[PDB]
């Protein structure tokens, strides 16, 4: 009936207001805080009427019409406001860009912050949301609400501490780092969903969730993947209220179905809404079932291999991804995707022959050189920095020698991050190195692909921007 | 895309024959497979059921519709049943459920 009324009552006023502020800040990144506050309040006001009387005028309008109409009021160029829904929202999405950069934020001194945090906490936390949102327009909105809660907690403790800055600053820098990374992953997800569609995102998610929930049935994992995809499609299309509502529903579903999913969720599911979701998304892999058969039975020897591949390519390749990933939590997701790609390419060729099995019988031998390529390239650079030290320089020389068409101070910023990769990931054992290393690395490269797209200067880097082979692309270039 | 499950609730005696229908709706991708789950009175969890014995399933790919029939109800049958559908594109979703209750 009333969409605003529905979400308002689902989300609650405090989260409703916060999510709306984020929506507005991510679209109109250059508007001053005080403007957004007004629009938010107006919108929230309107929503409160609809809650009391769902029949009230304008209460049956779509969220994009309502909010798009509010945004287009305020006296960065936009011919978007000349357009009607659904075109309008699409135009707003296109003009959203993480490239348009504002000056860095200069924090007041700790005493002044803590003081402001005490005199008006609501505005203080609002300003936080506004500032992150406008600087990171692709930030996963329901996750930003949790950052805010962590931000609020950091000020709740540290403001009474002996050395406020000694307590607070490391917490605020950590939060900043996690926010930068979180923002980077999400931007990658949005790029893929926006350009390609769901397929690439769903392959990644089948891989990822099968490592995390090894004991879940394929249909269960698949149901979770579908839900997650819906959550992220809405977020990437600026349906933040729907996004947050569905994420909460997904957390509730997972907690009610722990027995079909994972034994490691008990604790997560006792926590409060915002951190329950964060917890589930960060939960560690469950242990795989004990006596799983080899993959050869279902994927090589089975007489129905080609039949399964022909009748439902995505399902079959999804089952391959699932069965493989659940056995290999030590692999990176991109490796698992390259193997699935290899397997698919082999079937596309052989399932045409008179005797297909003859053709693809040794398909798993193709996987050997693939699994080793990242296992070494890591071992080598991990040992090379086990005798070199963090203080980064060697990487600067190589990568710049590869592509010197990019800005100089930007190239140094990338090298610093690269040094942070081997800084922590080499500390963990071998069966946990690839996951954190090769995946994060592929994210750092997206930060590189997007920044360069704004000011084009090279033709070699832009060619890289397949999400799976993005590493072998830049890693091989001489 | 979503799965419409009907009826939402049912009353029957022991020995009755009962049918549940699910339709995969609002999608352009064909129905590939189906699954059924039982949530016992208590409801903390669902368990997948096997289509054998007194349990039957009919699938019509043309209407993306499918049906579960329980032929001779026994006391352990009274529970909540959920259907799940998977499209050939791996879209997977669940019906809202059927409460099967004794008269």
């Amino acid at each position: 009936k009333s969409e605003v009324a529905h979400r308002f009552k689902d989300l609650g006023e405090e989260n409703f207001k916060a999510l709306v502020l984020i929506a507005f800040a991510q679209y109109l990144q250059q508007c001053p805080f005080e403007d957004h506050v007004k629009l938010v309040n107006e919108v929230t006001e309107f929503a409160k009427t609809c809650v009391a009387d769902e029949s009230a005028e304008n209460c049956d309008k779509s969220l994009h019409t309502l909010f798009g109409d509010k945004l287009c009021t305020v006296a960065e160029m936009a011919d978007c406001c000349a357009k009607q829904e659904p075109e309008r929202n699409e135009c707003f999405l296109q003009h959203k860009d993480d490239n348009p950069n504002l000056p860095r934020l200069v924090r007041p001194e700790v005493d002044v912050m803590c003081t402001a945090f005490h005199d008006n906490e609501e505005t203080f936390l609002k300003k936080y949301l506004y500032e992150i949102a406008r600087r990171h327009p692709y930030f996963y909105a329901p996750e930003l609400l949790f950052f805010a809660k962590r931000y609020k907690a950091a000020f709740t403790e540290c403001c009474q501490a002996a050395d406020k800055a000694a307590c607070l600053l490391p917490k605020l820098d950590e939060l900043r780092d996690e926010g930068k990374a979180s923002s980077a992953k999400q931007r990658l997800k949005c790029a893929s969903l926006q350009k390609f569609g769901e397929r690439a995102f769903k392959a990644w998610a089948v891989a990822r969730l099968s490592q995390r929930f090894p004991k879940a049935e394929f249909a269960e994992v698949s149901k979770l993947v579908t839900d997650l995809t819906k959550v992220h499609t809405e977020c990437c299309h600026g349906d933040l209220l729907e996004c947050a509502d569905d994420r909460a529903d997904l957390a509730k579903y997972i907690c009610e179905n722990q027995d079909s999913i994972s034994s490691k969720l008990k604790e997560c599911c006792e926590k409060p809404l915002l951190e329950k979701s964060h917890c589930i998304a960060e939960v560690e892999n469950d242990e795989m079932p004990a006596d799983l058969p080899s993959l050869a039975a279902d994927f090589v020897e089975s007489k129905d291999v080609c039949k399964n591949y022909a009748e439902a390519k995505d399902v079959f390749l999804g089952m391959f991804l699932y069965e493989y990933a659940r056995r290999h939590p030590d692999y990176s997701v991109v490796l698992l995707l390259r193997l699935a790609k290899t397997y698919e390419t082999t079937l596309e060729k052989c399932c045409a022959a008179a005797d297909p099995h003859e053709c693809y019988a040794k398909v798993f031998d193709e996987f050997k050189p693939l699994v080793e390529e990242p296992q070494n390239l890591i071992k080598q650079n991990c040992e090379l920095f086990e005798q070199l030290g963090e203080y980064q320089n060697a990487l600067l020389v190589r990568y710049t020698k590869k592509v010197p068409q990019v800005s100089t101070p930007t190239l140094v910023e990338v090298s610093r991050n690269l040094g942070k990769v081997g800084s922590k990931c080499c500390k963990h054992p071998e069966a946990k190195r690839m996951p954190c290393a090769e995946d994060y690395l592929s994210v750092v490269l997206n930060q590189l692909c997007v920044l360069h797209e704004k000011t084009p200067v090279s033709d070699r880097v832009t060619k890289c921007c397949s999400l799976v082979n993005r590493r072998p692309c830049f890693s091989a270039l001489e | 895309t979503r799965v419409d499950q009907s009826p939402s609730s049912l009353s029957a005696s022991v020995g009755d024959r009962v049918t549940i229908t699910c339709v995969l709706t609002d999608t352009s991708y064909p129905l590939y497979s189906t699954y059924w789950y039982q949530q016992k009175p208590g409801s903390s969890n669902k368990e997948q059921i096997s289509i054998s014995g007194r349990y039957s399933e009919s699938v019509n790919k043309g209407t993306k519709s499918f049906t579960l029939t329980i032929s001779s109800l026994q006391p352990e049958d009274f529970a909540t049943y959920y259907c799940r559908a998977m499209g050939t594109n791996i879209w997977t979703g669940d019906g809202a459920g059927t409460k099967v209750e004794i008269k």
